[PDB]
């Protein structure tokens, strides 16, 4: 069960880590929302779709940096919305295909009434999300952790 | 910043009654980010309730968190002797965090009679120019305890130190020790060493005494 | 399983720096946030700061900012705190903790490093036997104990019969005597019949001074 990033980095069987550099909106005025889409970046595929079927769940979603202070929001997984930082195990998703299928994780971050200025710093850690894969084949548990950085500063208009 | 104020900070629950501990927030807080921890005195805090309603692993099913927005609280239904601890609330998910105050539950039994004991310094301590004498006050309730020493009927004041035990998790009793430090020259000066204590469970104060090697 | 082991005590001279440790076992180290916290008899638990071992991201409270620097090694699975320009108001018990496997809650904690700021050197505990001294009729409870005197740094751990006699043991908290030292006592109530027929030993352990001692509290015979 190998997962890849749109850039080209890959996490082999067993798990590991992979930094993901996502492009956030240049400016997110208060009262509006900021969408960090990861289905366009993180992809996964089943190694042996014929006989096994993997189960993928978002174990943990943690916020870091200017997201933690200024941007408290939600996470959308397979059409279901949950708090962020996450507080519960998301439901499973079936992977039975040799083709690369996305990981439907979408962060929805909204600015709090704080002015913020430079809410998010370019190159800083803005999220950490944990994928868990346990197969219906044997006693299995792998963790795939993705560190989501921000390429551009997400300035919140003051007025 | 969002601050947490624990209202009671001191309680007294009988071994079979209910109790409620509020944790007010300065501003409204998402109900999934307030967690209650229990720390028994002289130990490390343990997770007790997360997301303001759920129960941590191993916790008895008596605790039932509730509340949302600004006045999250707690409820112990059948208060047992083992719930005497300090309960803290934490709001994690904003960044400043908080561990506002703390509520020290006290379990109230009826009455206990102190078991008064005396121990004189041995030869080992006698060699090193010290003759500390220790008076033990075993399981007693409540914490209204008063020790007083007598060397040939003389009420000492100042040269006595107290140490009180942090309740009990089986009978909610308190225990105390009084240490009387006196130099070897001062120790070989009187032959009647006494220790008397005032408590609710004693009709009259009970004095225990000894002699220098009798 | 998952443990966050901290060293017991830490004695540090004033105006200087001390470095603690927090060894994490039982899980992938570079996967969860490690937090630090302090506890005092004064105002409640104060969150020192955070560290994500997988990236090195740290963030401090707002006030232990020029005093806290959280760094991890990622090789031996340890997290480190170093305290800068440490004064006398920074004497407290420090806990390192980790978030839960499925949420931002302070799941697993540590024993706690009890830092005391002072100048006096470490001193080993002198242990004295508090004899039974049967109370005339006897035939019941006859407490016996041992007194730990002249030890400066907390904590000193007392165990009776080498971690066996937990029945009726009492360890009163330390008291600062008028000599720049701490003292305490440990007493156990035992049946009056066991006296003179059962071996009673109190073991006193002092990590900051590296001294373990065993005392044979026995009924004093005339």
């Amino acid at each position: 069960f190998a997962c890849k990033t749109a850039n080209g980095t890959a996490i082999p069987i067993g798990g590991g880590s992979a930094n993901v550099y996502v492009n956030l909106a240049p400016a997110v005025n208060v009262g509006q929302n900021l969408v960090v889409d990861l289905s366009t970046q993180i992809f996964c595929h089943n190694d042996y779709p014929e006989t096994i079927t993997d189960y993928v769940t978002l174990q943990r979603g943690a916020a870091y940096g200017g997201v933690l202070s200024s941007f408290s929001g939600t996470v959308k997984y397979n059409g279901s919305s949950y708090p962020f930082p996450t507080t519960s195990e998301t439901p499973r998703v079936v992977y039975n295909s040799r083709t690369d299928k996305p990981w439907p994780v979408a962060l929805y971050l909204t600015p709090v009434s704080s002015a913020g200025g430079v809410a998010i710093k370019a190159g800083s850690l803005i999220a950490v999300l944990i994928l868990r894969q346990t197969n219906n084949y044997n006693s299995d548990d792998f963790q795939f952790v993705w560190n989501i950085y921000a390429n551009n500063d997400v300035v919140v208009p003051t007025g | 910043q969002i601050v947490l104020t624990q209202s009671p900070a001191i309680m007294s629950a009988s071994p079979g009654e209910k109790v409620t501990m509020t944790c007010r927030a300065s501003s409204s807080v998402s109900s999934s980010y307030l967690h209650w921890y229990q720390q028994k005195s002289g130990a490390s805090p343990k997770l007790w309730i997360y997301s303001s309603s759920n129960l941590a692993s191993g916790v008895p099913a008596r605790f039932s968190g509730s509340g949302s927005g600004t006045s999250y609280s707690l409820t112990i239904n059948s208060v047992e002797a083992e719930d005497a601890a300090t309960y803290y609330c934490q709001h994690y998910g904003s960044y400043p965090l908080t561990f506002g105050g703390g509520t020290k539950l006290e379990i109230k039994r009826t009455v206990a009679a102190p078991s008064v004991f005396i121990f004189p310094p041995s030869d080992e301590q006698l060699k090193s120019g010290t003759a500390s004498v220790v008076c033990l006050l075993n399981n007693f309730y409540p914490r209204e305890a008063k020790v007083q020493w007598k060397v040939d009927n003389a009420l000492q004041s100042g040269n006595s130190q107290e140490s009180v035990t942090e309740q009990d998790s089986k009978d909610s009793t308190y225990s105390l020790s009084s240490t009387l430090t006196l130099s070897k020259a001062d120790y070989e000066k009187h032959k009647v060493y006494a220790c008397e204590v005032t408590h609710q469970g004693l009709s009259s104060p009970v004095t225990k005494s000894f002699n220098r090697g009798e | 399983e998952v443990q966050l082991q901290q060293p017991g005590a830490e004695l540090v001279r004033p105006g200087a720096s001390v470095k603690m440790s927090c060894k994490a076992s039982g899980y992938t180290f570079t996967i969860y946030n490690l937090h630090w916290v302090k506890q005092t008899p004064r105002q409640g638990l104060e969150w020192i700061g955070t560290i994500y071992p997988g990236d090195g991201d740290t963030s401090y409270n707002q006030k232990f900012k020029g005093k806290a620097t959280l760094t991890v090694d990622k090789s031996s699975s340890t997290a480190y705190m170093q305290l800068s320009n440490l004064t006398s108001e920074d004497s407290a018990v420090y806990f390192c903790a980790r978030e839960g496997d499925y949420g931002p809650w302070f799941a697993y904690w540590g024993q706690g490093t009890l830092v005391t700021v002072s100048a006096a050197s470490t001193k080993g505990p002198s242990v004295f036997p508090l004899a039974p001294s049967s109370k005339s009729t006897s035939g019941g409870t006859a407490a016996l104990g041992c007194l730990v005197k002249d030890y400066f740094p907390e904590p000193v751990t007392v165990s009776w019969n080498s971690g066996a006699l937990t029945s009726g043991v009492h360890t009163f908290p330390a008291v600062l005597q008028s000599s720049g030292l701490y003292s305490l006592s440990s007493v156990v109530t035992v049946p009056s019949s066991s006296l003179g027929t059962q071996t009673y030993i109190c073991n006193v352990n002092h990590k900051p001074s590296n001294t373990k001692v065993d005392k044979k509290v026995e009924p004093k015979s005339c």
